[PDB]
RNA sequence: UGAAGCCAGAGGAAACUCUGGUGGAGGCUCGCAGCGGUUCUGACGUGCAAAUCGAUCGUCAAAUCUGAGCAUGGGGGCGAA
RNA sequence: UAAGGGAAGUCGGCAAAAUAGAUCCGUAACUUCGGGAAAAGGAUUGGCUCUAAGGGUUGGUAACAACCAACUUAGAACUGGUACGGACAGGGGGAAUCUGACUGUCUAAUUAAAACAUAGCAUU
RNA sequence: UUAACGAGAUUCCCACUGUCCCUAUCUACUAUCUAGCGAAACCACAGCCAAGGGAACGGGCUUGGCAAAAUCAGCGGGGAAA
RNA sequence: UGUGCGAAAGGGUCCUGUAAGCAGUAGAGUAGCCUUGUUGUUACGAUCUGCUGAGGGUAAGCCCUCCUUCGCCUAGAUUUC
């Protein structure tokens, strides 16, 4: 047996999986679900439907051009069968899959560079437009405190920053409504 | 304790529905009290008893539709469900167009560009449908008036 | 509006794919061996007027020519310069290939 | 908010409880008895 | 949908013919209300109802629909019967 | 709602499904020449950005400028799509035969019809 | 061998489809269970069968088969039921 | 008193199909300001691209979790040679 893989979205098609398609011109479409069936007959094109691995490397969000892609292939001219070169074949199979692992982890990331000053400079404009929502202590603490501190002598800004570490620790939900009293 | 007498009463004072009305849920016995409509009146002037303002229909949707309908969207074979004569009656056109004429001719005709025979000729020219607007009837008159200099020129 | 739109997905209702229309358009055999598939007394205009890229008859040139002012027919002329979806496109999609020596 | 089926009342129409105006005020942070709010409070 | 009448243009010796408008006729027509009551292995069948309910259907500017007042009384009256 | 088939079901396509708005191309026999007819059979319809035409007043070949106002119609590019009268609303069509001219009317509560009436005609 | 018109009667064609092959699934309201409320039709007496019971009829008689409290949902053979 | 039960949550596995918002010498064209065009510029503008197989849902008859949190527990009533 073999893996096949779905001509719709190339998910990959096992045995008993999915569905087979032939055309009058000779030409066989096998799909890996309903889904892609469907989508099929309904002639939706692979490439615009964001699922599909054809829009994914449309996209250019699937890695394509690696040395480790070029060692599978529909291998046409058949191979008098040797033991030791299967085993050095399943060998092979393993450190391609481990270095294709690591190689496609380095191309997402240098997909995803620019996000930390993206979201950095977001978060200055947030700051400087919502600055007057920044967690800020009660006018009744800030009375205790600095009677606190007169009484003891200390800094009234030190006892107001280790409050407002106490409150940011202390993180307490509002509830709507309350309880009318019966009479 | 029963409000239904007072909320027919304020909603009578207040000069709207009963579905307008808000009575005090905190001032009840108080409301059940007032009996008549000057105590109503009191309560209302103390606040007790107010009228609730109207519930939305804003207009904003239909004029930007009315201005996007102006410039020309959703004008297509696809938004058009009456015929092309119960959308804009031909009779009307005509009517609109008729009297357009007429009043081009008159202001002509008064103001001395075209005289009588030449005025009456395209009356009914006008009314035999030859001039299907304004700028079509006064390059008539121009073609007209061309053509009797040169005549006038030759003679 | 389309015709009887419950029934459309049926295999007995399907319409001739965009790949096998680019095969018509690039080789005159493939869409003569399609004409021979049909008969030609019993299509509109006796099979005079053709559209290939909509693969579909009309009854009159007059016909042929309007619809091609129509946007039925500009979609499936993007459709083309786009390019249809085909068994290559769909191994390259995957990284896959064929060795043949 | 529930605009859809009735309006909302007017702020104007609801007497402010100085329990929940005080409490607010102390979010807010600011000396609500270095201004006073019971004497401006009705009754 | 587009009857008479009317306007313009082109012909024709004329009478007429053709083309384009205008006009708004009809116990005409699609159809909302109303009026009616065709069909359904319909609902209901000691029912909501001693004739009702749903969908569907006929007609819809008139030989249309309708209130009140009044007339016709059993060997009778009235009857598009 | 239902794959594949598509009336093989049934006394009988009963019921359901299919059609449907608008624009445009086009429309047979027959005929009392008025009709048939929306016959039949076809092309299309979203959104957005534009363009063009269709008016009034004022100002001295003005056959020109400015300002004001609202709705229709046509043309083009771009753009999403499995759908574009996207819900709603909304003809299935055709070939024939019998039959009554037609519109209309009646058996309230089993029969709406080739029955009745009708205009036309004839007689006393 | 009469046009138009018709909820008139009949045969056929294309389209169309759960009419059928051959059935399956989903939703609402019931049916169901509970609280409250609460009829009627009908009713000689009653209700398991088989063979015989001259009058072509047995539910009761004769001879056998048998035969175990009290019940609930359904069903439409028989009795009842137009 | 447990390899307990329950409520959440985390992970998995599936379903859909790429969230809100921001940005872009992407975008048919249109209008202003001036360098009067040299992405001239600014503005509006379906849609496209990126952040983003993202966002959302997931047992109600899916799975795992002494070792991710919180709670509950050796009852109450009736009957029995
Ligand atoms: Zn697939």
């Amino acid at each position: 047996m073999r893996i096949e893989n779905c001509f719709f979205c190339g998910r990959p098609a096992w045995p008993s999986k999915g569905i087979t398609f032939m055309r009058n011109d000779g030409k066989a479409f096998r799909f890996c679900r309903s889904k892609c069936h469907k989508n099929f007959k309904m002639k939706r094109n692979p490439r615009k439907l964001k699922w599909t691995k054809a829009y994914r490397k449309n996209a250019g969000k699937e890695m394509v051009v690696d040395s480790t892609l070029q060692f599978a292939a529909r291998r046409n001219v058949p191979v008098r069968y040797n033991r030791e070169l299967w085993q050095k074949t399943l060998k092979a199979m393993e450190r391609i899959s481990e270095i294709r692992a690591r190689r496609e982890r380095v191309f997402y990331k240098k997909r995803m560079a620019g996000k930390r000053a993206r979201e950095v400079a977001a978060a200055r404009k947030l700051v400087a437009e919502n600055e007057h929502l920044l967690p800020r202590l009660r006018g009744s603490e800030k009375r205790r405190l600095a009677e606190l501190a007169a009484e003891r002598g200390v800094d009234v800004e030190e006892l107001e920053r280790e409050e407002l570490a106490k409150l940011a620790s202390k993180k307490k939900s509002k509830a709507f409504g309350g309880e009318v009293r019966r009479v | 304790v029963n409000l239904r007498t007072q909320k027919r009463l304020a909603a009578s004072v207040l000069g709207c529905g009963e579905g307008k009305v808000w009575l005090d849920p905190n001032e009840v016995s108080e409301i059940s009290n007032a009996n008549s409509r000057q105590s109503i009146r009191k309560l209302v002037a103390d606040g007790l008893i107010i009228k609730k303002p109207v519930t939305m229909h804003s207009r904003s949707r239909a004029r930007e539709l009315n201005l996007a309908r102006r410039i020309g969207r959703h004008r297509g074979f696809g938004k058009r469900k009456g015929t092309a004569d119960a959308r804009m009656p031909q009779q009307v056109l005509w009517m609109r167009r008729q009297r357009v004429l007429r009043r081009l001719l008159v202001k002509y005709r008064a103001s001395g560009k075209i005289d009588k025979h030449l005025y009456h000729e395209l009356y009914h020219l006008a009314k035999g449908n030859t001039f299907k607007h304004k700028r079509a009837l006064v390059e008539h008159i121009h073609r007209a008036k061309a053509e009797k200099a040169r005549e006038r020129q030759i003679k | 509006g389309v015709f009887a739109k419950r029934t459309m997905t049926k295999t007995r209702r399907r319409l001739r794919d965009l790949d096998q229309i680019e095969r018509d358009l690039r080789s005159p055999r493939h869409l003569q061996q399609y004409k021979e598939t049909k008969a030609a007394e019993d299509l509109p205009g006796l099979g005079l007027y053709y559209c290939i890229e909509c693969a579909k008859w009309f009854e009159s040139e007059t016909s042929l020519v309007g619809h091609r002012k129509g946007k039925p027919h500009k979609r499936r002329l993007k459709q083309l310069k786009e390019g249809a979806y085909t068994h290559e496109e769909a191994m390259a999609a995957i990284g896959y290939r064929i060795d043949n020596g | 908010k529930s605009l859809k089926n009735r309006a909302i009342i007017p702020r104007k129409a609801v007497k402010k409880p100085l329990s929940q105006l005080e409490d607010h005020l102390d979010q807010l942070g600011v000396d609500t008895e270095a201004i006073g709010l019971r004497a401006r409070a009705q009754t």
